[PDB]
């Protein structure tokens, strides 16, 4: 079980650990979060009471080192940083739950929430979409924008998620213009699966993390690659076994997870009509669909 | 955009464009089987590619061996349209060209867009306006040549004969949209009207009667009192 302290709280903030949250108002005694489950990536995130925009978040594991919060009064929020000395770190986070100033981060034992949100995203990978190599944490906000909606400004701030296009030469072979349209199975399979991704397992984590950012942080172009990615899978006939099972039960966690009201900006009307109900896969995501009609019949 | 009744003058600058419509391209007859089931068989059809500013029809005829043993033929009509349309721009010379294609139907835009992807500088434009180009096939001479036939055959024309002698391309678009109007609303009126008159003849190397302009100006009034009639019968007023 790992930690990570909190140097302070200077301003009232509502602090969120995964898909646990805590407000914490002005100079709280609040000094961090302990009993973080190893093995999984995490993310730690802010809105603070003043600014109900700019949600802002890092992603780690803590497996990768001691990293501590703490507020920055020039850049007016809360940075994560890395403690190098590995005794001062532990000396910090001791004498904070001698004293008692850290909560608890809440699982109940008998849920895999969030290992189903996380179960293929994979810190080295979420660094490639997040570049600052200085880092070993990553920075994500409401604002950041992706490089695919960039191309239609600034790089060292960019989501370099997986361009997906399906009107584009490389989702289209010359010659199979309509066949490689309506069946999306040469771009899923040869071009992204053993071209780019290599694996299902790195396009299934890109898709979860692409999620997780707009839930989190209501980023607008992750939900646009989620969207994509999903649209992808559904609209090609030819689909490994695997992937349609476990597809099935990535969406159902994810939907299950979303906020009940923030359903209108979240999911997208037509691609999930055309997955659930008229593409190839229609009939492979009994669960994914189970859950929509019994939580949001109206979108459909 | 989408091309309306605003950006209409458009059409007749020195940008080269193409009109695209796909009306005809998968044409049936309807018809009972022995055991009293329907059928359909299939006749040929045209791509109808036309530039309104110079006149020239690019009349790709699309023979009925097109269709063996294929399914789906009104969704693969759009696709064959859109394959016809960029071998056409493939085989032009480079500044003949066009700018932009406008399709007559939004349901040709992605399969277009799709087989022009080697051209992304060439814009595929939806429009708003109603254009009868579905009427072309009461052009008999256009209707002649794509029943006679045999094979896959592209068959060029100047949609205006020669009246850009005499008037400028919007004239010559609001004539020609006139006449198929008309032909569309009702086709034996429309053609009555056009030859009624023996003296006046169709050039061998023309769609339409060698009418001097004062006959013109009788024939497009013959043809709006044709269109506003049908309407009142159409819906009572």
């Amino acid at each position: 079980m790992n930690t990570v302290p909190f140097t302070s709280a200077p301003i009232e903030v509502t602090i969120g650990i995964d898909q646990y949250s805590f407000n914490v108002k002005e100079n709280q005694p609040f000094h961090g979060i302990k009993d973080i489950p190893i093995g999984h990536v995490h993310v730690i995130h802010f809105q603070h009471a003043d600014n109900s925009s700019m949600r802002y978040g890092y992603w780690f594991d803590c497996r990768m080192g001691n990293f501590y919060i703490q507020y920055d009064p020039k850049d007016g929020l809360y940075k994560m940083m890395e403690e190098r000395d590995g005794a001062k770190f532990e000396n910090i986070v001791h004498n904070f739950k001698e004293r008692q100033m850290m909560v608890s981060y809440p699982k109940i034992d008998e849920d895999d929430t969030w290992y189903n949100l996380t179960e293929f995203v994979q810190m080295d990978k979420i660094r490639k979409i997040v570049r600052k190599d200085e880092n070993q944490f990553s920075y994500v906000d409401s604002s950041m924008t992706t490089v695919q909606e960039n191309e239609l400004s600034d790089p060292a701030h960019s989501l370099n998620y997986t361009v997906i296009n399906f009107k584009s030469r490389e989702a289209i072979r010359p010659g199979h213009e309509m066949e490689d349209f309506l069946d999306k199975s040469y771009y899923l399979n040869t071009v992204m699966l053993q071209g780019i991704f290599k694996n299902s397992s790195n396009y299934f984590g890109e898709l979860q993390f692409a999620f997780l950012n707009a839930m989190f942080f209501g980023n607008y172009g992750s939900s646009l690659q989620w969207h994509a990615m999903i649209e992808l899978i559904c609209s090609s006939a030819t689909v490994p076994k695997h992937m349609l099972d476990k597809l099935d039960e990535i969406l159902y966690y994810q939907i299950k997870t979303l906020p009940e009201q923030y359903s209108d900006i979240l999911l997208n009307e037509r691609v999930w009509n055309i997955c659930l109900y008229s593409s190839f896969q229609k009939n492979s995501l009994h669960n994914t669909e189970k859950i929509m009609e019994n939580k949001y019949p109206e979108l459909l | 955009g989408a091309m309306n009744s605003s950006n209409y003058a458009e059409l007749f600058n020195n940008d080269i464009k193409l009109f695209v419509d796909d009306t005809n391209v998968y044409r049936v007859t309807v018809h009972k089987t022995f055991e009293g089931n329907v059928a359909t068989k299939a006749i040929n059809g045209c791509i109808f590619t036309l530039n309104p500013k110079t006149g020239h029809l690019f009349l790709k005829i699309i023979h009925t061996s097109v269709w063996a043993g294929q399914k789906r033929l009104s969704q693969l009509a759009k696709w064959k349209t859109a394959e016809e349309v960029s071998a056409l721009v493939r085989s032009l010379p480079k500044e003949e060209q066009p700018k932009q294609i406008i399709v007559t139907r939004k349901a040709m835009l992605d399969p277009l867009e799709v087989h022009m992807l080697d051209f992304p500088n060439i814009a595929i434009r939806p429009t708003e306006l109603r254009l009868p180009f579905s009427a072309a096939m009461s052009i008999d001479k256009l209707s002649d040549v794509v029943m006679k036939a045999t094979e896959p055959q592209m068959v060029l024309f100047n949609i205006y004969d020669d009246w850009l002698d005499r008037i400028s391309s919007y004239t010559a678009f609001s004539r020609l949209t006139l006449l198929l109007r008309a032909l569309k609303t009702n086709e034996e009126s429309a053609k009555m009207i056009l030859l009624s008159d023996p003296t006046i003849t169709i050039k061998s190397y023309h769609l339409w009667p060698s009418f001097t302009d004062e006959q013109w100006i009788t024939i497009e009034s013959q043809m709006r009192d044709l269109i506003l009639t049908e309407y009142g019968r159409k819906y009572n007023v």
